[PDB]
């Protein structure tokens, strides 16, 4: 069985594809050996195979994620503050990262605490070890110790299963027993597993701490033996989220335990429904989309959702203790969330688009026109409205006429719905604050989030458009009318009808990437510019609130100049001005490296690939000039690579714009 | 030239920080007659003609 | 039956059962029965989205009412209807006028199916064997008991705010 | 019959498992299952082990046979299999049922619109409720563009009359002068201009494309057409004085 | 309409025919080959230019070659499916 | 060769050659358009098969019949079809007045393949090289098209 795991194939490079087999006679061959590598459904052999390769590479890729949490852990156990953060989080910044004093490299390394200099880390890693009641160093080191030992599990069961998985295995298409088990065990029966891990060890230890005992008698008291306590010690009666626990700015942790213990049990009834419940519509669904392809798009965009909804629920909806004042932290964990809704939400269009070509598609496609010609009138006049309200206000506050603007103090467009919808929360009638630190605050809605919303809804919805119009038109098109045969991904079908240029699915991701980053970078600028004017920020005795922005966001966010001046200069002034500052020169350096990549990604971009053939060429004249001849023969980037390169370069230069912009400033501020 | 029209008032400058917004959405918008190509426009022209 | 067979299979608590426990229907002709349905549904239709504005109004939401009366209109719909504006109810009556002489005049429903005031006799099949469609009938079924249902729901709401509050 | 389907052993595969099985398969794939097929497997283990043939098996082979198989529960019932038979009976039939989008997803309304138009490889006769429908034919047919024994400066007049009633509105609130004592006679002059202005466009679409489907028999090509523009500038200018009226006396 | 222009360097292929979507080509006999056959372009008036029969010809340089005419288009060479001009 | 009696597809409603297809939004576009292009073939079994503007189809086991806008899907279909070994497949254009024009198996035999009677059409007779230079025609018949 396991005899035919050999080596032999290591150094036989480009052997999973039979079109690579006739070896690297051009540099195109490399790239379309990285290109091949995980695309198991075009690779030699049965469909076994494809269903090992599938089933491996996850067990693979899990043990990776088990190596970065065990990494995580061995950092926070042994290059970390985490023990004057455990002591007093409210003045040490959270910091498990240092850097080697090479180069000067010393000067990253800040000051966090009297006896730890590193960089401060955002990742709210400290935040989540004290809601799992990590206090000691050997607590941290036994995570990190179980992490290693899952992460060389999952190895080996990814090593193993390539061949306990044969040409008869079956287990993966059955989904009745995926769905079954998956649902019950691990969403019932393990979430009253962590419901049983908070009440025996948090409500035994958070408690403790937030009841004044950081020392808790060592492990007298710490190390349980606190059956003395309640499970329902500090509830105080009230409404889960009306009232927050007043020392560490959170919802009580018997109440997270409760929500837990109640979703198991809601999962597990859940579960034995599925026994006897709504079907046999939903039923042309279940036989057409028993694919990899199409249940790897649906799990992506259903993973994406619930991305969006945590970065969305991290940040108001406090759970974490001392995390809502952690700033810097509650951005993070707000916009990472949001860029991972993005990119999997254009994912699992793309995979749609590849379910489509391979699978056989349903009925919707059909009547394609209506759908996708409803979607391009409601992108035009959303995009015609949200935006152009930005362009009435500047221009009419550049002509001198404020007084015909959409502002609240003018013309106001009444967030009617929102400002109805005090049904989420609908807390008492003041704010909540632990130390000189705003907790949450109610964002008063009005005309600027009115505007801004919309913004949000056009951008979403021309993201929705490029993707559905990608999915839709790939088998054919009044275009081209066997777009089929193309294949999933293709530069073009020629110059001819005058012009068939980006008509594949693949194309189609790759607009659908520039317009979801630019429909969640205004999400991140909304976010980062509305909750330092509106939330976050210092506090007076007087009752009267400082907050970081001063306001600027209802007066300044209604025109564009308002967002260039106030948001992109004025609060940019922390990364601009961050070299030979200790903590934020990598911030300012990556601001610019961010700059240099974004604007490279333009040379992939704009140009075509005959152009540096042509100069490839040229080139490699000189080189045969002087008996320097490379037999792997020079070729230019495929109009594929180039368009997938451009698109890399181009969100990955923004984003380190932004991030770095973000990082430093909410570092500087707190 | 961003202090120029605001929520404060307006400078003689104002022509100038609005002409500076005008131009830069006239780079930007630029950006996808070169980036976005043909045949996707030309399914979307299709679309829109049949509407 | 005979006559009453063209709404048959429509009424009663069980799908099949004609009630009619007066003779309303008995000697009464095909067209006439048909346009007592034509009736039933209206009504029934009306009464429906009655008592859903009933309860969006008498929950705390009459925005077109409290933006133009410029005060918290009361939350009794009874009530409510006097406070609203004389403009509001005028422009209210002329639209229904306008949508009862459209349905009528202009786009009339048809003769043998006169509650077809959308008209899909010409494009429905309603005689098609397929399981995963032609559930025409019990669709038929869903909005007439429901309506039914509603008719004497919002009767109910009217006569009960009218007397015990 | 088929041979490796008699006297298979109940520890291969239970007896409904199996009928299920050969329920869900095509009767034509029973001979020679294709491959990845649960009846491949169990055609390629019960030539294997069975009555007079290997009567026993390693634990884990068991084991491993046991997870290949169905669970009696993976399988499509009759009814199901009826629904799918029928659904797509239906759609290959140019007949669809008919549903309707919602919260991302739709409600099926048990309704069999006919999809396919007279035409059946015409894309735009595919027939629908809003644009085929009885309700949707009579109101397009009534509209006054299209209402038939209308002369042609009726047409004109009435689409006039209620662009400039409607296009008073956008101007004299919501506007530059919205707040002067007069706030309306702006209004006015504007929804004049724009009715002019759409006006001269109808003139040059006239003009250019010329329409002859307003025409009488024997006249200028274009002249109905014509017309109608000139008494839909009209109309504007009616709608739009009443409409001021209205605003100024009430 | 585009051209469409074999040229002697034709080795009887018939790739280029069977790529294109359109029927534009075709196999005729001749003489100058071993195949004893050439392509011809009787119908470029349907030629779109996809430019697929050149990706498919395998001599050194294309013996079928398609010039792109802009200001020449058709409704055959632009595929119009929404609009006839005829 | 014979050309057929392909009618008009306004006229032919209900027609027992047409194939049981899904229908779609794809086809072609009726009210602005009045060149049809139509494909017969004849097929021994129902075999399903992909119409070129959307949806599926089943051919039937006789005749067959298929309008579409462009003569590209219905050579699209044609590859489609002589994928499953069906031959003796015509493509006909349809002008307005109903006029019929035999377009893609011209001679009856596929391009595929040599046919007497063929000659070269649009033929150079030199290496793509050989064509003279732009500059040399200026103002002549040739002026921009060497
Ligand atoms: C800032 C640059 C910019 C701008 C303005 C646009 C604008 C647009 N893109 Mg686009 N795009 C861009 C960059 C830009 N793109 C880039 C860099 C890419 C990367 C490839 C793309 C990729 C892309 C794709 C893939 C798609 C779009 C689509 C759209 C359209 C949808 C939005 C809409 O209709 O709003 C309206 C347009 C506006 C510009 C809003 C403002 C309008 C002004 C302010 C009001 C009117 C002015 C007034 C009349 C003055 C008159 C003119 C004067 C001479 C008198 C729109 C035309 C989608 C589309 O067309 O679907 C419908 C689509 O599918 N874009
Ligand atoms: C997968 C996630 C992950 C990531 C991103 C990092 C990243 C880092 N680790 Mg690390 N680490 C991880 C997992 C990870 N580790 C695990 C699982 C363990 C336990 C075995 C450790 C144990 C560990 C130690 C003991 C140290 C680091 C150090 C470092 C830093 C410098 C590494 C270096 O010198 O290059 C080495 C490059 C190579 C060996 C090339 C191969 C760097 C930030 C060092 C540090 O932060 O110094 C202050 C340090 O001393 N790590
Ligand atoms: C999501 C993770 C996952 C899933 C779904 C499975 C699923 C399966 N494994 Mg598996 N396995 C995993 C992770 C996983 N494994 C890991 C991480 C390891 C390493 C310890 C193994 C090591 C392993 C072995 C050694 C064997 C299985 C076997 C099996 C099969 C039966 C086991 C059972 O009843 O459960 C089943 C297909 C057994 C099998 O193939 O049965 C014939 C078997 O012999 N697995
Ligand atoms: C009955 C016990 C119970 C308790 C104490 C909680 C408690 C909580 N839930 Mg919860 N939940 C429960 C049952 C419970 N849930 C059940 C049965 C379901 C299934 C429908 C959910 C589904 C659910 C979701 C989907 C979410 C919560 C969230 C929350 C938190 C926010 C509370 C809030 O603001 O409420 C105000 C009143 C809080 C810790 C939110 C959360 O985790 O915030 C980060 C959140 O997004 N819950
Ligand atoms: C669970 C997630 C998941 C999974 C399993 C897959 C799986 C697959 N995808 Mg896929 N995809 C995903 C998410 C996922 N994708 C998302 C979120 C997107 C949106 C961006 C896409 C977009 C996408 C496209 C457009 C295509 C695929 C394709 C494929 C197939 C082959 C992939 C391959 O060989 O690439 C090999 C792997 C690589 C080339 C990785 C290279 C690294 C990337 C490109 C750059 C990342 C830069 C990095 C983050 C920053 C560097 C740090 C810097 C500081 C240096 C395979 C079935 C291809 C296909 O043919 O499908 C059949 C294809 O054309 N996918
Ligand atoms: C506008 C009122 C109205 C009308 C015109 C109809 C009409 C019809 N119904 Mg009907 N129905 C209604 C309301 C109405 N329904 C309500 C509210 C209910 C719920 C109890 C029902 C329950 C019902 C059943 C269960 C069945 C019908 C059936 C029928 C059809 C047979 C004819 C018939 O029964 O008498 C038509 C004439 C009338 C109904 C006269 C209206 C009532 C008179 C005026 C006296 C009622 C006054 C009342 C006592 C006082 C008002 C206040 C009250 C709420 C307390 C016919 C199409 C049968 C059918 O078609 O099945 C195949 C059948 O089986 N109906
Ligand atoms: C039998 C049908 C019916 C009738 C006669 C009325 C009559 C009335 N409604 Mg009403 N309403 C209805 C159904 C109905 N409603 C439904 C189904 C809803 C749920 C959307 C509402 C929601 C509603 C609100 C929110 C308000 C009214 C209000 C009013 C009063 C002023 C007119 C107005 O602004 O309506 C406006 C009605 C709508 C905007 C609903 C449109 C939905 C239609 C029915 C879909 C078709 C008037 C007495 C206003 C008031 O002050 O009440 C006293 C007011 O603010 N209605
Ligand atoms: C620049 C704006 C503009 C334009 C292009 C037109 C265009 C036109 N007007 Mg006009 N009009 C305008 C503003 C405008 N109007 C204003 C502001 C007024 C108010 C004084 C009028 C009052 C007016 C009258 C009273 C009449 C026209 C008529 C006409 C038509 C000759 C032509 C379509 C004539 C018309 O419609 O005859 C066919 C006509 O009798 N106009
Ligand atoms: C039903 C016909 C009608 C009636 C009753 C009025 C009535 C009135 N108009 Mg009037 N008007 C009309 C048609 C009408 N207009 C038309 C068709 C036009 C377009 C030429 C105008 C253009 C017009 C202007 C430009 C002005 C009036 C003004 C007035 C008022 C004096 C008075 C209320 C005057 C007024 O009071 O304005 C505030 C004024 O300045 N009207
Ligand atoms: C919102 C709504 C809607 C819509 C509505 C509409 C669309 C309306 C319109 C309306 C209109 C749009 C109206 C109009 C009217 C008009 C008028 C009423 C006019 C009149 C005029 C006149 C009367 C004139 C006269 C004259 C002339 C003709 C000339 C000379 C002078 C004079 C003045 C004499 C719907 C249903 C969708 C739904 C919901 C509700
Ligand atoms: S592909 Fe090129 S070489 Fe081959 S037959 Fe066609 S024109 Fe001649």
């Amino acid at each position: 069985i396991f005899r035919y795991i050999n080596t032999t194939l290591w150094a036989k490079a480009g052997h999973f594809n039979k079109a690579l087999s006739k070896g690297a006679k051009t540099t195109t061959w490399i790239w379309n050996l990285h290109d091949y590598a995980h695309d198991f459904d075009i690779q030699q052999r049965s469909t076994g195979l494809i269903a090992r390769k599938v089933f491996s590479s996850n067990l693979a890729h899990l043990s990776l994620v088990f190596f970065w949490i065990s990494g995580m852990h061995l950092h926070g156990a042994y290059l970390s503050n985490y023990d004057i953060w455990l002591k007093d989080p409210k003045s040490i910044t959270p910091s498990s990262h240092l850097a080697y004093s090479l180069i000067g490299q010393d000067i990253l390394n800040s000051y966090t605490s009297e006896y730890f200099s590193g960089i401060t880390i955002t990742s709210g890693f400290f935040q989540l070890y004290r809601s799992e009641g990590i206090i000691t160093q050997s607590q941290l080191k036994y995570a990190c110790a179980t992490s290693l030992i899952a992460t060389l599990i999952c190895l080996s069961g990814s090593y193993l299963h390539m061949q306990l998985m044969s040409k008869f295995t079956s287990f993966y298409k059955k989904f009745q027993s995926l769905s079954q088990d998956h649902l019950i065990i691990i969403f019932g029966s393990r979430s009253t597993s962590l419901s049983a891990h908070q009440i025996h060890k948090m409500l035994p230890a958070n408690p403790l701490l937030d009841s004044g005992i950081s020392k808790p008698s060592i492990l007298q008291v710490i190390s349980n033996s606190l059956s003395y306590t309640l499970a329902l010690f500090s509830t105080n009666l009230s409404s889960t989220g009306k009232l927050l626990n007043p020392s560490t700015r959170s919802v009580f942790l018997s109440q997270v335990a409760a929500h837990h213990k109640t979703t198991g049990v809601v999962f597990i009834t859940l579960g034995l429904i599925r026994f006897l419940t709504m079907y046999k519509s939903q039923f042309s669904i279940l036989t057409s989309y028993i694919d990899y392809h199409i249940v790897l798009s649906i799990n992506l965009a259903l993973i994406a959702s619930l991305s969006i909804i945590v970065a969305d629920h991290l940040t108001r909806t406090p759970i974490y203790p001392h995390k809502s004042t952690s700033y810097p932290t509650i951005l993070c964990l707000s916009i990472h969330h949001a860029w991972l809704s993005g990119f999997l939400i254009i994912g699992s269009g793309a995979h749609a688009s590849i379910f489509n070509l391979l699978g056989s598609p349903t009925s919707e496609i059909r009547h394609r026109d209506p759908i996708y010609s409803h979607l391009i009138w409601v992108c035009i006049a959303i995009g015609l409205h949200s935006f152009s309200l930005y362009c009435h206000n500047d221009t009419l506050e550049a002509l001198g006429r404020p007084e015909d603007i959409f502002h609240d103090n003018s013309i106001q467009l009444k967030a009617i719905f929102a400002k109805q919808s005090f049904l989420r929360a609908e807390l008492q009638p003041d704010i909540e604050m632990l130390d000189k630190k705003i907790i949450r605050i109610t964002q008063e809605l009005g005309t600027a989030d009115f505007i801004v919303h919309h913004i949000h809804a056009f951008t979403i919805h021309v993201t929705l458009l490029i993707l559905s119009k990608g999915v839709l038109y790939a088998r054919n098109s009044r275009f081209v009318s066997d777009k089929l045969e193309l294949g999933f991904t293709y530069p073009c079908d020629g110059p001819g009808r005058g012009g068939t240029c980006q008509i594949s699915p693949w194309d189609h991701l790759f607009s659908a990437v520039f317009w979801m980053y630019n429909c969640l970078n205004v999400v991140t600028f909304h976010y980062f510019w509305k909750m330092q004017s509106d939330v976050w920020g210092f506090v007076s005795i007087q009752k009267h609130i400082s907050h970081y922005s001063q306001g600027d966001f209802s007066v300044n966010s209604i025109t564009i100049n308002g967002w260039l001046r106030n948001l992109l200069w004025s609060e940019a002034s922390q990364v601009i001005q961050s070299y030979a500052l200790s903590s934020i020169c990598p911030y300012g350096f990556i601001f610019l490296i961010g700059h240099f990549i974004w604007a490279f990604s333009l040379m992939f971009l704009f140009s075509g690939r005959a152009y540096w053939q042509e100069l490839i060429e040229s080139i490699l004249w000189s080189h045969h000039k002087l008996k320097i001849i490379p037999h792997i023969q020079p070729r230019a980037l495929s109009i594929s690579q180039g368009r997938a390169v451009g698109f890399i370069h181009y969100t990955l230069g923004g984003i380190g714009s932004t991030w770095a912009f973000i990082i430093s400033r909410l570092l500087v501020l707190t | 030239l961003i202090h120029g029209y605001s929520t404060l008032g307006a400078n003689d400058l104002s022509v100038q920080s609005w002409s500076f917004l005008l131009t830069h959405l006239a780079w930007a918008s630029g950006f996808m007659f070169l980036i976005s190509w043909r045949g996707y426009w030309q399914e979307l022209i299709d679309i829109i003609l049949y509407i | 039956r005979e006559a009453p067979k063209v709404l048959a299979g429509t009424g009663g608590p069980l799908p099949e059962s004609f009630w009619d426990p007066a003779g309303f229907t008995n000697n009464k002709t095909d067209e006439e029965l048909l346009f007592y349905r034509a009736a039933e549904l209206k009504h029934g239709r009306i009464a429906m989205a009655a008592v859903v504005g009933w309860f969006t109004n008498a929950s705390g939401f009459h925005y077109l009412g409290d933006l133009w009366l410029k005060k918290p209109a009361s939350d009794n719909p009874i009530e409510a209807f006097n406070q609203l504006s004389l403009l509001g109810v005028f422009q209210m009556v002329f639209f229904i006028g306008c949508l009862e002489w459209l349905t009528t005049v202009p786009c009339p429903p048809p003769k043998d199916a006169p509650w077809d005031v959308i008209g899909m006799s010409d494009v429905l099949e309603e005689d098609t064997d397929e399981n995963p469609m032609a559930e025409y009938k019990k669709i038929q079924m869903q909005e007439l008991n429901n309506s039914r249902l509603a008719m004497v729901a919002i009767i109910g709401l009217i006569v009960q705010a009218t007397t015990t509050g | 019959k088929i041979a490796y389907l008699q006297d298979i052993p109940r520890t291969i595969v239970e007896k409904d498992a199996l009928e299920l099985i050969l329920k869900n398969t095509p009767k034509e794939q029973w001979e020679n299952p294709p491959e990845d097929s649960y009846l491949y497997t169990v055609k390629a283990f019960a030539e294997m082990y069975g009555p007079g043939k290997a009567t026993k098996m390693g634990w884990w082979d068991y084991y491993r046979l046991k997870m290949d198989m169905p669970d009696t529960t993976r399988l499509s019932s009759e009814r199901e299999l009826q629904e799918i038979e029928e659904y797509e009976k239906l759609m290959m039939s140019g007949k669809v049922p008919f549903a309707v989008p919602g919260p991302s997803g739709y409600f099926f309304t048990g309704f069999v619109t006919q999809w396919k138009g007279k035409e059946p490889f015409a894309g735009d006769q595919v027939i629908t409720l809003t644009e085929n429908g009885l309700f949707a034919k009579q109101f397009l047919s009534a509209l006054a563009f299209y209402r038939e024994g209308l002369k042609p400066w009726q047409r004109g007049l009435e689409i006039g009359m209620a662009h400039g009633y409607f296009l008073i509105g956008p101007f004299t609130s919501l506007g530059p002068l919205r707040n002067t004592p007069e706030a309306a006679t702006v209004g006015l002059l504007c929804g004049c201009a724009i009715v002019g202005i759409v006006s001269i466009g109808g003139l040059i679409f006239g003009s250019t494309i010329k329409p002859t489907r307003f025409d009488k028999d024997g006249d200028k090509p274009g002249a109905g057409f014509i017309e109608m523009i000139n008494w839909h500038a009209v109309g504007g200018l009616g709608g739009a004085g009443f409409a001021h009226a209205l605003i100024t006396v009430f | 309409s585009h051209a469409v222009k074999i040229y002697d360097t034709c080795i009887g292929c018939t790739l280029c025919v069977r790529a294109c979507p359109t029927d534009v080509l075709e196999m005729v006999p001749a003489s100058i080959n071993a195949a004893k056959q050439v392509a011809s372009s009787p119908r470029v008036e349907d030629c779109v230019g996809c430019k697929r029969c050149e990706t498919a010809c395998p001599t050194d340089f294309l013996s079928i070659r398609v010039y792109l005419q802009d200001n020449e288009e058709t409704q055959y060479s632009l595929g119009l499916d929404l609009v006839d001009w005829s | 060769v014979v050309a057929e009696a392909i009618p008009r597809p306004e006229d032919l409603l209900d027609s027992p050659k047409f194939p049981m297809f899904e229908g779609s939004t794809g086809g072609y576009m009726s009210r602005s358009t009045r060149e049809r292009h139509a494909i017969t073939w004849t097929a021994k079994g129902q075999a399903k098969f992909e119409m070129p503007t959307g949806g599926f189809a089943i051919m039937n086991q006789g005749e067959n019949l298929c309008y579409f806008r462009k003569k590209e899907q219905c050579i699209a279909l044609g590859k489609q079809l002589r994928k499953m070994k069906i031959e003796n497949y015509k493509i006909y254009r349809l002008k307005k007045d109903g006029t019929v024009i035999f377009m893609h198996p011209a001679d009856g035999v596929f391009p595929e393949k040599v046919n007497k009677g063929r000659v070269q059409v649009n033929g150079r007779p030199f290496t793509i090289r050989g064509n003279p230079q732009q500059s040399e025609l200026k103002f002549t018949k040739y002026q921009g098209k060497g």
